[PDB]
């Protein structure tokens, strides 16, 4: 009978760097979209596999809100079938993904002058992620052919990179942030429904 | 029984607004999402905006975001399009279309019926690709036609006919079901990123332009470059 809550997920302070993305499973509540539909300010809202315009009509198992903080010419990315240092090594989707993704501009959260060092990507990784697979190791990366058994140095560096957003930055260059909805349809009873 | 009638077509000025009304008739109107779907002349189907049965969902394309709305009126049974700011690349035909499914069905949408359209002159995503572009061939013969998606889109591959001059009419929808009243010659296949649609003895009255859609990734829908069947 309770709201689910995706003020929590959509309107927190700070999101997490999108190596270390952040998971709310929304479970045994009434998912009331109306106030993403409302809103003229994202900049992607995009659904796979399911109707965009009906989701305060519909049932889910469960629903998974995955939040993150990427550059702006990487939402791309946050797509099925898509490369690239975030697809490849942060967050990769599935090829058959059913759900929607929504984007907005948040230059002016998570910038600011001389550089926002807080939001992290993994820039250096031995294989390609598996679909919502999480990879929060910070082991040393090997880039010469000489081991760094975990010490930094020449040629061994350390696997995650600092975006740096700074405010006068270009757009495709500035931080967005990001909310990923996964849509169960299992054949449990269905524990998530909008209010229609 | 379905019947789409657009209004409110016009030759007007870059700058100025038109508002097009689409009267509803023969189905339940407040059950269905509906769509606006133009067609500059000379060229392919493009989608233009979608809304849900009550209002409370409405998406836009971006070459359309911020200078058109989509209303609509469940007692009147009529959809509405408000252009302001139009420009010369919104001459087009205008189609309204009923959408598919029910409200509570969660598969991705489609157009199930369009009306014939209205006009407009103005004065002075994932991408599919249709092989081949236009095609010549006999009464009795099969015809194939491929479309290629440049991203998997799964099974939400529809095929729509076009005869010249009228509303596009869907033939299959779901990559190879068929829409009621569409003759049995009319086949689809296909999954992913490849799919053919085959017409397994031609006839007269299937001299027409094919296009396919896909309906995954939404907004946008988008349509392929069509393919033109000619009868020699």
């Amino acid at each position: 009978t309770n709201l689910c809550p995706f003020g929590e997920v959509f309107n927190a302070t700070r999101f997490a760097s999108v190596y270390a993305w952040n998971r709310k499973r929304i479970s045994n509540c009434v998912a009331d979209y109306s106030v993403l539909y409302n809103s003229a300010s994202f900049s992607t809202f995009k659904c796979y596999g399911v109707s965009p315009t009906k989701l305060n009509d519909l049932c889910f198992t469960n629903v998974y809100a995955d939040s993150f903080v990427i550059r702006g010419d990487e939402v791309r990315q946050i797509a099925p079938g898509q490369t690239g240092k975030i697809a490849d090594y942060n967050y990769k989707l599935p090829d058959d993904f059913t759900g929607c993704v929504i984007a907005w501009n948040s230059n002016n959260l998570d910038s600011k002058v001389g550089g926002n060092y807080n939001y992290l990507y993994r820039l250096f990784r031995k294989s390609n992620l598996k679909p919502f697979e999480r990879d929060i190791s910070t082991e040393i990366y090997q880039a010469g052919s000489t081991p760094c058994n975990g010490v930094e140095g020449f040629n061994c560096y350390f696997p995650l990179q600092s975006y740096g957003f700074q405010p006068t930055n270009g757009v495709g260059y500035q931080p967005y942030r990001v909310v990923v909805l996964s849509f169960e349809l299992l054949h449990a009873p269905a524990t998530v429904c909008g209010p229609k | 029984e379905v019947h789409l009638v657009e209004s409110g077509g016009g030759v007007v000025q870059p700058g100025r607004s038109l508002k097009l009304s689409c009267a509803a008739s023969g189905f339940t109107f407040s059950s269905y999402g509906m769509h606006w779907v133009r067609q500059a002349p000379g060229k392919g189907l493009e989608w233009v905006a979608v809304i849900s049965h009550d209002g409370s969902s409405k998406f836009y394309a971006d070459s359309v975001k911020g200078r058109f709305t989509i209303s609509r009126d469940n007692s009147k049974n009529t959809l509405y399009l408000q252009m302001n700011s139009l420009r010369a690349e919104d001459t087009a035909v205008y189609y309204c279309a009923k959408e598919f499914y029910d409200s509570g069905n969660y598969r991705p949408e489609l157009f199930d019926y369009w009306g014939q359209g209205t006009t407009i002159t103005v004065s002075s995503e994932i991408v599919l690709t249709q092989s081949p572009s236009s095609l010549s061939a006999s009464v009795g013969d099969r015809v194939t036609i491929t479309c290629r998606a440049s991203q998997s889109i799964s099974s939400y591959l529809n095929w729509y006919q076009q005869k010249p001059g009228k509303a596009p009419k869907l033939l299959i929808y779901a990559a190879s079901s068929l829409q009621s009243g569409v003759p049995s010659r009319f086949s689809g296949s296909g999954s992913g990123t490849d799919f053919t649609l085959t017409i397994s003895s031609l006839q007269p009255e299937d001299f027409a332009t094919y296009y396919c859609q896909q309906s995954y990734s939404t907004p946008p829908w988008t349509f392929g470059q069509g393919t033109k069947v000619e009868i020699k």
